[PDB]
RNA sequence: ACAGGUUUGGUCCUGGCCUUUCUAUUAAUUCUUAAUAAAAUUACACAUGCAAGUAUCCGCGCCCCGGUGAGAAUGCCCUCCAGAUCUUAAAGAUCAAAAGGAGCAGGUAUCAAGCACACCUAUAACGGUAGCUCAUAACGCCUUGCUCAACCACACCCCCACGGGAAACAGCAGUGAUAAAAAUUAAGCCAUGAACGAAAGUUUGACUAAGUUAUAUUAAUUAGAGUUGGUAAAUCUCGUGCCAGCCACCGCGGUCAUACGAUUAACCCAAAUUAAUAGAUCCACGGCGUAAAGAGUGUUUAAGAAAAAAAAUCACAAUAGAGUUAAAUUA
RNA sequence: UACACAACCAUGCAAGAAGAGACAAGUCGUAACAAGGUAAGCAUACUGGAAAGUGUGCUUGGAUUACC
């Protein structure tokens, strides 16, 4: 329909299933619904693990290069998602929360260690 | 869209015409529109409370016309800076002001916009442009006896790496690209960073109205 | 080269209806519709507004249009290119001679 | 080039037209000799019916 | 009909279905204005009970009460459906049994 | 169909097997044909059985007959670029009359090749959404993945309801 | 449609109605637990709670998401795009208003005429032509969201919203009235989207995870409903006696009722089974002497077929005028 | 600022008028079906409690039984 403003913006669509999703990566307008019109789906994420264990990502970095080329936008799990597939620098955030977890298995450690004497 | 039954709406366009006469006859004034009631931190005209970073530099600081309604020439060619400015930026940020229009329906002339040039960590900018977050209590005004002093700047030269790797799976992008071409060359690729410098936040951004050239 | 029309029917061919406007021609261009259960293809009419600054087209003229760059009114977005047939005097276009129907006025055996 | 093309072949069957329009010109004045001598009987007798 | 004809005249659509006594609706809320006794037609001899009731859209209507024995008078809230008995002519609408007002049929005992 | 002289060339199958698609440039087809002679028999037979051919796979393409007009049956191609393409059509079967339009003005098969192997593109194997556009709706229907809980319901350890069970003690 | 029942003493043909198939709401009877999907009477009026915030002030967002289908035959599809937004030096990308049109697009012609709906000059003023649409359906009337990754329209009403009624849930929950129609006045931003901020981060009745509901499917922890004359699977004994009553159509009941009510038995479905109402499907590429249909006749317009060649015109009561009377009858 | 302003229509009610149809047993005739006892019917006009009768043309959806 035809909005005010917006941009365009490569993000998750949450089409999926209940107690098991699985996101659209598609590039819409930011003024319409997560689920509703897009302009061209690029890529689709699979958050369960499957039978092997893996989280299968799919990425059309043909599209997604000239769509970023053409001025898209980028949402927090897409750039996780460029981040863990290196096709884009890996993410602050995600840096920033590994060394979190890394002090809370230091701070765990010292407590189980000092919970058995 | 065209269809021969269309009806000729004219209540509509002459609603456009009232409210655009409105907009121009009843225009909040700027010394009310900033107004602000120190006591509970909230502005009289819009009714939005201050945030709670912003509660201490308001009742210990400072406006830009606070300090320079008591000026000769309402500061011309004066330098002033701003506590931000000198709490995180060691280099010299100031504004040399090149006009000033007050407001003069203040009842103590502590409102207004100015023009002025603008020389971020003592890079000077040779256009007029407009002063921005001129309503901030964050201004301070440097002294004549120092005019000179603070404006010392040692232009150093900047650190940066000029090329930065690619990512992994962009880099293989290029390694396999160029090699199926029959390029044997074994250089490696670097990402150009000269057109990708970014001014940080604290840099002000125009207000004037940018032509389509 | 900027000039373009925003209309589908950038060359069409049809015949002159009536003639009663001043320098304007009213066209009646044909096109062939299938019919969406028949299957058969029907003749469709549809009447057209060309500008004829010459004002030489007759009623009964098989004339083609041209689309015009810009609309001149809300009516006229075309415009008279040539009279492909004269109601009455018909020149074969492959042999260059008048006929009248079926049968030759001056026939092509004989140049001179 | 298909233009220039398809231009040959209307000239090359305008030549076969003009052929066949000479040989039907020429049938076309043998019947009008058979008519002639046709219509030339049938005045006379009028005429010598009238006198 | 030659295809100039069938073109002219277009593909034959099926007409929609015109509402019958219930206005479309399966089932209407109805009090009972009065309870009375008909006849049926020329082959069958009986004596139904029949109600001529006030529909909720305001219109008032004869129904036919089902099964043997009922406990119906006036100002009773009844629930009619569009079951048209075949024996009563006019009468189109039929009364719900296991109602506000019109309970099922008992066992005599 | 039964109503009509050949009534199989009122069929999809019948419109749908001519081969005959115009360029870009082609806009009008004026044919002008007798109805009367021996010789516009091949123009006559060409106006009762391609004239829909061509007319199915060129929708946007005017076309119109004009009878007993010039004693020369003829096409009249009015291109996009204002060149008139005369044909003569005088002892022409109703076969040639198709390979010569074909041959004057339409598509090669190199050319009609890749506007279907490009229409082919849009459609991705790899993308998910409804069944009209794409192949596969709902991840779940994939052979290694997780089953759809609308089909095969989930364990215990994986539904919110056990995990908010769970965050409650 | 692979069809079947039904017109008559009987047969054939034409021809309508009903049955057999699938789906949705409501009602009745019955009912055990889970998972998934969906929650649908109301454009009638709303108590109460929440749903737009972010931020060193400025600013940016604030029917955007979400809701509804009242109006509009609205519209589908296709060109051109002003304008708005994102990154850049320009240029690019998204939404795309308005202007239109190849084509398509509900019923009704018992809506047949509309009544100014057109054109040229050169300027954005005067003037002159007498036009324009329409049986290929104009102009009217009635009904309706839709062709669905979606699109269109509305936001209390006066089509609009300066102004006037007048104090607005067609946001999430809930409440009155109404109706055959009955989800929680519940928890969080952990995941995604959106807004803000340079950012850690915050908000979000969007959403996520739950609660209720046999509306639907599946698994089993569950067994009741309908029917038993023909269509159409399946009945034994009693009671009534054209009464009570039953039926979708044929029809059954007046003294041995496999058709009513009860019992036995049987058949088909099954946590569902029937009833009602809506649907999907279904009329004519068939016919016109006797069943509905060849319009009382000829000519012409629009429109259509000219697909191979031939022909036009002769006794007798056509018709329109003027004149006359053999038989009979009568003053 | 100068004019028409419920004129035009839609939804219900209506003193009343008229028609059609259904409803197993009423009164008065016998019109049609058999040359239905005057052969039927069409258009039209008049008349009559009623079916209906008659007049002028028209049709056989009637016969004239066929060396009569
Ligand atoms: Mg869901
Ligand atoms: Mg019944
Ligand atoms: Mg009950
Ligand atoms: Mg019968
Ligand atoms: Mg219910
Ligand atoms: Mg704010
Ligand atoms: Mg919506
Ligand atoms: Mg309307
Ligand atoms: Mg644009
Ligand atoms: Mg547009
Ligand atoms: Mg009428
Ligand atoms: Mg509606
Ligand atoms: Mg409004
Ligand atoms: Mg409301
Ligand atoms: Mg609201
Ligand atoms: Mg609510
Ligand atoms: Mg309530
Ligand atoms: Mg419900
Ligand atoms: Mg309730
Ligand atoms: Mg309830
Ligand atoms: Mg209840
Ligand atoms: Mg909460
Ligand atoms: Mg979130
Ligand atoms: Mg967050
Ligand atoms: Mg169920
Ligand atoms: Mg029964
Ligand atoms: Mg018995
Ligand atoms: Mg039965
Ligand atoms: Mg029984
Ligand atoms: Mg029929
Ligand atoms: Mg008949
Ligand atoms: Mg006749
Ligand atoms: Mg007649
Ligand atoms: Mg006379
Ligand atoms: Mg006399
Ligand atoms: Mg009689
Ligand atoms: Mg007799
Ligand atoms: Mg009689
Ligand atoms: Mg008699
Ligand atoms: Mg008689
Ligand atoms: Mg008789
Ligand atoms: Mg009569
Ligand atoms: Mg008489
Ligand atoms: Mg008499
Ligand atoms: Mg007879
Ligand atoms: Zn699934």
């Amino acid at each position: 329909r035809a909005y005010r403003g917006g941009h365009l913006t490569i993000r998750l669509a949450l089409g999926g299933c209940t107690n098991r999703p699985f996101y659209r990566i598609v590039a819409a307008h930011s003024k319409c619904p997560r689920d509703g019109r897009f302009v061209e789906q690029l890529g689709s994420y699979d958050p369960l693990p499957n039978s092997h264990g893996e989280k299968l990502v799919a990425l059309n970095f043909d599209r997604i290069r000239h769509w970023i080329g053409c001025g898209a936008h980028l949402s927090k799990p897409v750039e996780k998602l460029l981040g863990l597939s290196g096709f884009y620098p890996l993410h602050p955030m995600m840096i920033t929360n590994a060394e979190r977890l890394r002090r809370k298995r230091a701070r765990e450690v010292l407590l189980a260690s000092q919970k058995t004497d | 869209m065209a269809r021969k039954k269309v009806r000729p709406r004219l209540i509509a366009e002459l609603a456009r015409r009232v409210r655009a006469l409105r907009e121009q006859r009843e225009r909040p004034r700027d010394s009310q529109r900033y107004a602000l009631d120190y006591e509970t931190m909230m502005r009289p005209h819009s009714g939005n409370r201050l945030p709670m970073r912003a509660w201490a530099d308001v009742r210990h600081e400072s406006r830009l016309l606070q300090l320079l309604n008591r000026l000769p020439l309402f500061g011309l060619g004066r330098l002033v800076t701003r506590k931000s400015w000198l709490w995180q930026h060691d280099e010299p940020c100031y504004w040399r002001l090149t006009r000033v229009r007050p407001d003069y329906a203040a009842e103590n002339l502590d409102h207004g916009k100015a023009w002025g040039i603008l020389t971020f960590k003592g890079k000077t900018e040779s256009e007029a442009r407009e002063i921005e977050q001129v309503m901030y209590h964050d201004w301070r005004l440097v002294p004549k006896h120092e005019e000179e002093a603070f404006t010392a700047f040692t232009l150093v030269p900047e650190d940066t790496p000029l090329s930065v790797p690619y990512p992994p799976l962009l880099r293989a992008m290029i390694l396999a690209q160029r090699q199926k071409y029959g390029d044997t060359s074994t250089e490696e690729p670097m990402l150009n960073l000269e057109r990708a410098r970014i001014d940080p936040w604290d840099y002000p951004a125009k207000l004037e109205a940018k032509t389509k050239t | 080269s900027i000039a373009r029309s925003s209309v589908h029917a950038k060359w069409v061919v049809g015949k002159v209806i009536g003639t009663a406007m001043q320098k304007t021609a009213k066209v009646r261009v044909t096109r062939l519709v299938l019919d969406p259960y028949l299957l058969k293809y029907f003749n469709k009419r549809k009447t057209y507004f060309a500008h004829d600054a010459l004002q030489q087209c007759t009623v009964g003229d098989i004339v083609l249009l041209k689309a015009l760059p810009v609309p001149r009114t809300k009516h006229v977005k075309h415009e008279l290119a040539e009279i492909i047939f004269k109601v009455g005097q018909v020149i074969d276009p492959v042999t260059g001679k008048p006929c009248a129907g079926t049968t030759y006025l001056e026939s092509p055996i004989s140049p001179e | 080039e298909l233009m220039a093309w398809n231009q040959a072949e209307n000239q090359r069957l305008h030549e076969l037209r003009l052929a066949r329009l000479r040989q039907e010109a020429l049938e076309q004045e043998r019947r009008q000799a058979e008519e002639a001598v046709l219509q030339a009987r049938e005045a006379q007798a009028w005429a010598q019916l009238k006198e | 009909a030659t295809l100039n004809q069938m073109h002219r005249l277009g593909p034959p659509k099926h007409p929609p279905g015109k509402m019958g006594p219930t206005a479309g609706r399966p089932q209407l809320k109805g009090v009972v204005l009065r309870t009375f006794i008909r006849k049926p037609k020329k082959p069958n001899s009986a004596n139904r009970k029949c109600c001529r009731v006030r529909l909720s859209t305001g219109r008032e209507a004869v129904c036919f009460i089902p099964g043997e024995g009922h406990s119906l008078q006036e100002h009773h809230v009844v629930l009619v459906q569009g079951g048209r008995t075949q024996d009563l002519p006019g009468v189109k609408l039929t009364v719900v049994r296991g109602k506000y007002d019109c309970g099922h049929v008992q066992k005599k005992k | 169909p039964m109503k009509g002289r050949f009534p199989i060339r009122r069929t999809l199958q019948y419109l749908g097997q001519g081969d005959v698609v115009f360029k870009d440039s082609v806009k009008v087809m004026t044919v002008n044909y007798n109805t009367h002679g021996e010789l516009g028999e091949g123009a006559r037979k060409f106006v009762f059985f391609n004239i829909p051919q061509i007319q199915y796979k060129n929708p946007w393409v005017q076309i119109t007959m004009f009878k007993n007009m010039t004693p020369s049956p003829f096409l009249r191609f009015y291109l996009d670029s204002g060149e008139q393409v005369l044909v003569d059509v005088e002892s022409k079967s109703n076969k040639e009359i198709v390979e010569h339009i074909r041959k004057i003005l339409g598509k090669n098969e190199e050319t009609l090749e890749k506007e279907e192997q490009e229409k082919k593109q849009l459609s991705h194997p790899a993308h998910f959404g409804p069944r009209k556009y794409c192949l596969r709706e709902c991840m779940c229907e994939v052979e290694g993945q997780v089953p759809c809980p609308g089909l095969v319901p989930l364990p215990k350890e994986m539904t919110g309801k056990y995990k908010a069970a769970l965050k409650a003690t």
